[PDB]
Parts: C-alpha cells; structure tokens; sequence
C-alpha cells in the first residue's frame, strides 16, 4: 500500500516537471512558427517586388 | 484437512493486510495516463521542434 503512494508522488512530481518542459517546448515552437512564417512571406514580397 | 491445518499453521506464521490498494490504484492508474498523454505531447514538440 506505501509504493502505492510513493509511486502516485512520483508520478506527479515527474508530471509537473514534463509539464513545465511542455510549456518551454510550446513557447520554442511558437516562436519558430512565427519566425517561419515572417520569413516566408518576406522572401515572398522581396521576390513580388524583385 | 491436512492441507487445510497446513494453511491454518501458514496463516498463523504470516500476517499482512490491505486496507486501501485498491481505493488508490485507481488513482495511480489515472495518473500513470495523465504522464503518458504528456510525454507523448513532450516528445512530439520536441520532434516538431527538432
């Protein structure tokens, strides 16, 4: 019954650590969306005007 | 009967209870979801990252 509770502990202490990475890797991959798309559509204009 | 009187004399040689496995085995269990749903959410960031 103890390794019952030692283990719910861990698994939550392992979750809320993977979540706060989750949320680090949601901002990162945010970010390179935004970047992504700003250099698309700004290579897109340069060749418009090119 | 012997095999009986020999469960008796097992039973008086070993204790042991259970009280709430089975109340928080549920609970493990949803957790133990929780934290795959969020590795498999962190590892697929991490890949689209990638």
């Amino acid at each position: 019954m103890e390794e019952l509770s030692e283990g719910i502990k861990e698994l939550n202490d392992l979750l809320i650590q993977r979540k706060k990475t989750l949320d680090d890797l949601t901002a990162q991959q945010k970010n390179l969306q935004d970047t992504v798309t700003t250099f698309e559509t700004i290579i897109s204009e340069l060749y418009d005007v090119l | 009967q012997s095999n009986i009187s020999e469960l008796h004399k097992i039973l008086r040689k070993k204790g042991i209870s259970t009280e709430q496995f089975e109340l928080q085995n549920q609970e493990r269990e949803k957790l133990t979801r929780e934290l795959d749903k969020i590795n498999i959410q962190s590892d697929k960031l991490t890949s689209s990252i990638k």
